[PDB]
């Protein structure tokens, strides 16, 4: 078992456990992640019956940058850029993965494109009346939100009074799962109750009572472009989404006790040319405008020993049936056709 | 045809050309040799020495093959592939410790065999004379039963009555059917085997 | 309806604020009270950042500037 | 000659397209309110809130539910102007299914709204008459290639000739796109056939809730009332291309529309042969923009079934919601 490693513990890996696959336990998979994992990652889980991420130089570099972080200083944002199917998505699922353990807060966005494409559910805030509403794709977001932090939501207590109608409101000092509730119960709330919980978590978190991890995935869809629709059939701006508009301001180091961790993604994305995926290409001149100053973490392609130890992890699950994919000759044909790209390398060992 | 009588079809096997001198027949060495004047054919799109080739996929591929949409047939070929590795993994995570021996994990494996299950061994030819056209048993020829095989699967994954089920999920069960010797196909082998029994009168014909 | 057009200049820049705005708070919480915006945006790692977001704008994006510009940053947040 | 694209199409639904909240997304767009005020001043009861906030029953009633389709056509329309006023400008081609032929009319600048309301008051109230004079209903049918519509319907009436009855009714009354058909008649000859689907090769078969048999015979009595409503009217030129029911072709002169209107009562609907009128066209050339002015989306499925590439170009006014509070 020379693809494995028995530190299953992400506070704990080092240099000298890259290209190791780690195990994630069960209730670690149920909590941390209902959401985050990519789709086709969670297809290898329920057929290995266990998900085990290898760990690479990108997530031990974002990892020893957020356990020496200092939080008196303003959030720092961390972007993770690289080639399509690079692994940039699971390398932020090991730095959240980290940080669930040490009671951090995750405040985790698993695919921040779904919000600017094919919504049917579009509504005119009553909040404010020059933002549309997404309940489907809030009251979705909020269970598991409320899935991942289920501790805090009972200590962490909001500091304003919230009117939600004229009949029901949040009166200060209730927790703040009430609020959470209050979105999942009536959908017509839940864009309403997105805003007020990140800005409780953005304040109480500058505040001291806990830290704070922002992880969105595909951000560059913040400052992009819709496809979304008026009843005229005129383009709507990605501002003008309430779900969108309260999400960028979490971008913005304003706010210090904790870290703003981020992953590009062209998968997804609108009006982007399929080989783009430098920061600028993807973000735009207002992306980048607003994500600078930020640390830019590159993902590459496998390396030679990763490359090994994926094909013997995957040789240990018995998930390459053909007789010649064992064979020396079988691995560089597969080396060739991947480019050791691990997206093409696991769509290619699928139907072996 | 764009290429000239004398251009001959390459060979593709990469372990052919490595067979020792020593090895080589007196008729073999004469074949090489000859070989060495011939004028040859480019190799198509397609065939190649990797050793994942398999013929008999390529050919399923390209009967599933409509208007050239070579890229769509392989995606659902492979998708069918995947398909069928899962159920069976699914399969053998539940299986008891003695039932774990007997489930085939691999693909390929359960593909052949459900094709080969599903070949028939006799069929009808029909020949013309006294203006009525005469219907003889016949036994098919090994490349007019493979075909079948394949040609009675596709025929059966698109039939009109599995409405919205997907292409890949529709053939890897079939195929998960028939590598159980269940399923219409097998059903409509046994019908053809059926329906040349019943007609034995004219059995003898030997000159289809 | 005319329009105009021009490259990039860092000063007067939203890098510029940036870039002065999370130096403030950095000396904040510090503690220290150095809130010279000349005396901030006078050092050598402000000249390097600079150097590289012009780059970055101006010129074409690779992964060398990219590069660039994440060592300056890191050297400006000072994260090691 | 304006290239198909730029141009539209609007279609008008029909009965059967009642649904309780109708109105609702339409009131606070111009001029929407005054057409209900005016419907309150010509019907007799309000109609707003019956289509608002109603027990669905009454709306589901025949002398009902006409009346609150058109006023929710005619609404849908203006939303329309308000939303896209490109779209009201560049029409080429109106069509209404069995009432909603009415609201297209006035939409085409033929017919007003009183008059044309009254009209189809009294067509509701003479149908719902001619409904409880004798029993009679509707049975949508789709069918397999198989299938021989005129051959059920002539079994469909053996059986109830057997029975005994005053020659019998049950003929195809709605063509609506290919191998689905809508028949009318006695409830015995489509009780006959929905036990006879096998025999007969029909795929699915289900009761229309309506009370009787429209666009039959059996709504004889009621022409001779609808009849006088038209002649107190006068019918204009429809400055748009209207297309009618009974033939599927567009009204060419004003002097037919009084007779062609009567005529539908008791004509069965050409609604796949008007669909082949306004969409058909060589593969290739671009079609028009299409939209359902009116609550429902069936239109739309018909279409959808009727021509695909039409189809693509298809959208529908909302009328149970708005986007933008205006
Ligand atoms: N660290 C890793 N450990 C194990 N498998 C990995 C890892 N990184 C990538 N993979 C494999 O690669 C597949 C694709 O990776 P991933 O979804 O992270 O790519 P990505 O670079 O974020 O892609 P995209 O540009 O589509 O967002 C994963 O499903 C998994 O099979
Ligand atoms: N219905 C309701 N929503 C609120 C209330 N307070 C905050 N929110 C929501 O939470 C978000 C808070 O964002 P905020 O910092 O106040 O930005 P701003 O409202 O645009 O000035 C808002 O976008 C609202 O959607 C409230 O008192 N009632
Ligand atoms: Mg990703």
């Amino acid at each position: 078992a020379i693809s494995r490693t028995n530190e299953n513990d992400p506070a704990k890996h080092g240099d000298q456990h890259e290209g190791q696959h780690y195990n994630i336990s069960p209730q670690d998979l149920e909590t941390v992640f209902p959401h985050g994992l990519p789709p086709r990652f969670v297809m290898q889980v329920k057929t290995f019956s266990e998900a085990c991420l290898m760990v690479r130089k990108p997530a031990l570099e974002l990892l020893h940058y957020l356990k020496n972080t200092s939080f008196a200083y303003p959030a720092i944002r961390y972007l993770l850029y690289g080639e399509k199917g690079t692994g940039k998505t699971l390398s932020l699922c090991h730095v959240i993965h980290f940080c669930a353990k040490q009671d951090w807060l995750i405040l985790h966005i698993p695919d921040a494109h779904l919000w600017v494409k094919n919504c049917r559910d579009l509504l005119q805030s009553s909040y404010n009346k020059q933002r549309f509403d997404q309940p489907l794709e809030a009251s979705t977001w909020l269970k598991n939100f409320k899935t991942t932090n289920e501790r805090f939501l009972n200590q962490i207590k909001v500091q304003e009074k919230y009117v939600w109608n004229k009949r029901e409101s949040t009166e200060k000092g209730s927790p703040l799962g009430e609020v959470v509730e209050q979105g999942i119960t009536r959908v017509r709330n839940a864009t309403d109750a997105v805003g007020i919980v990140l800005k409780e978590l953005k304040r109480q978190s500058s505040l001291g009572m806990f830290h704070l991890l922002v992880a969105v995935d595909g951000i560059n869809a913040l400052w992009g472009r819709t496809t979304l629709k008026r009843e005229d059939k005129s383009p709507i701006a990605p501002e003008e989404l309430a779900l969108v508009h309260n999400l960028r301001k979490m971008m913005k180091n304003d706010w210090h006790g904790g870290a703003i961790v981020s992953a590009l993604s062209q998968t997804g994305s609108l009006f982007k040319p399929r080989k783009a995926y430098l920061p600028q290409e993807l973000l735009g001149k207002e992306g980048f405008d607003a994500l600078d100053p930020f640390i830019p973490i590159l993902v590459s392609n496998y390396n030679p020993k990763e490359f090994e130890s994926c094909i013997q992890y995957y040789l240990e699950n018995n998930w390459l049936q053909h007789e010649k994919a064992p064979t020396e000759e079988g691995k560089k044909e597969l080396l060739f056709l991947s480019n050791a790209n691990p997206s093409l390398l696991e769509r290619h060992c699928a139907y072996l | 045809s764009r290429y000239s009588p004398e251009f001959k079809d390459p060979l593709i096997d990469k372990e052919y050309y490595r067979k020792p001198v020593e090895e080589l027949t007196e008729e073999e060495k004469y074949v090489r040799e000859l070989k060495k004047t011939q004028l040859i054919k480019a190799a198509p799109a397609g065939k190649t020495s990797s050793v994942f080739e398999d013929p008999v996929i390529s050919k399923f591929t390209n009967m599933m093959m409509i208007g050239g949409n070579k890229v769509l047939a392989r995606s659902l070929m492979i998708q069918t592939l995947e398909a069928v590795k899962r159920k069976q993994f699914e399969k053998y995570h539940a299986a008891s410790a003695e039932e774990q021996a007997t489930i085939e994990r691999n693909p390929y494996t359960i593909f052949h065999q459900a094709l080969k299950n599903c070949e028939p061994m006799i069929g009808l030819v029909p020949i013309l004379k006294g203006g009525r056209f005469y219907q003889v048993p016949v036994p098919l020829p090994d490349r007019r039963r493979r075909f079948l095989a394949m040609k009675w699967m596709i025929t059966e994954c698109r039939d009109k009555k599995h409405q919205r089920t997907l292409m890949p999920e529709k053939l890897s069960h079939k195929l998960l059917e028939a590598f159980h010797n269940q399923g219409p196909v097998i059903k409509r082998k046994h019908d053809l085997h059926k329906m040349a029994e019943a007609n034995r009168a004219l059995a003898h014909y030997r000159w289809w | 309806t005319e329009a105009d057009m021009e490259e990039y200049i860092w000063e007067n820049s939203s890098s510029e604020r940036n870039i002065l705005e999370t130096l403030l708070q950095m000396k904040a919480a510090e503690k220290n009270m150095e809130i010279n915006k000349e005396e901030l945006l006078g050092t050598k790692e402000i000249e390097e950042y600079k150097k590289s977001v012009v780059s970055l704008k101006n010129e074409e994006e690779n992964e060398n500037s990219i590069s660039q510009y994440k060592e300056s940053v890191k050297r400006l947040l000072n994260v090691t | 000659r304006r290239m198909p694209g730029q141009c539209s199409v609007l279609l008008f639904p029909g009965q059967g397209s009642q649904v309780v909240g109708m109105g609702r997304g339409l009131l606070n767009y111009p001029r929407v309110r005054e057409l209900y005020a005016a419907a309150r001043r010509v019907l007799g009861y309000d109609l707003l809130e019956l289509s608002l906030h109603g027990p669905q029953e009454t709306l589901d009633r025949t002398v009902h539910c006409q009346p609150a389709i058109f006023v929710a056509s005619l609404a849908a329309v203006e939303k329309l102007h308000h939303l896209q006023p490109s779209v009201i400008e560049n029409c080429v081609a109106a069509a209404g299914f069995s009432v909603g032929e009415f609201a297209a009319l006035v939409f085409a600048g033929a017919m007003e709204f009183a008059e044309g309301l009254y009209a189809v008051k009294i067509r509701a109230e003479a149908m719902q008459e001619a409904s409880e004079a004798v029993p009679s209903g509707m049975l949508s049918v789709l069918g397999q290639p198989q299938s021989k519509f005129n051959f059920a319907c002539l079994e469909a009436r053996e059986h109830c000739k057997s029975l005994g009855i005053e020659n019998p009714v049950c003929e195809v009354s709605n063509y609506l796109f290919p191998d689905c058909r809508v028949i009318s008649g006695h409830q015995e000859a489509l009780r006959f056939l929905q036990k006879n689907s096998s025999k007969f090769h029909f795929r699915r078969t289900r009761m229309l809730p309506v009370s009787g048999a429209f666009h039959t015979r059996l709504m004889e009595p009621a022409v001779e009332p609808l009849t006088q409503a038209l002649k107190a009217v006068d019918i204009k030129k429809p400055l748009v291309s209207v297309y009618s029911n009974v033939h599927a072709h567009r009204y060419r002169h004003p002097g037919h529309i009084h007779k062609l209107l009567a005529q539908q009562l008791v004509s069965p609907v050409k609604w796949e042969q008007t669909m082949h009128a306004i969409y058909e066209r060589k593969k290739g050339r671009g079609f028009p923009q299409t939209f359902e002015v009116g609550p429902g989306r069936q239109l739309g499925a018909i279409l959808k079934s009727c021509n695909m590439q039409a189809w693509k170009s298809y959208s529908a006014v909302d009328v149970l919601q708005t986007l933008e509070h205006v």
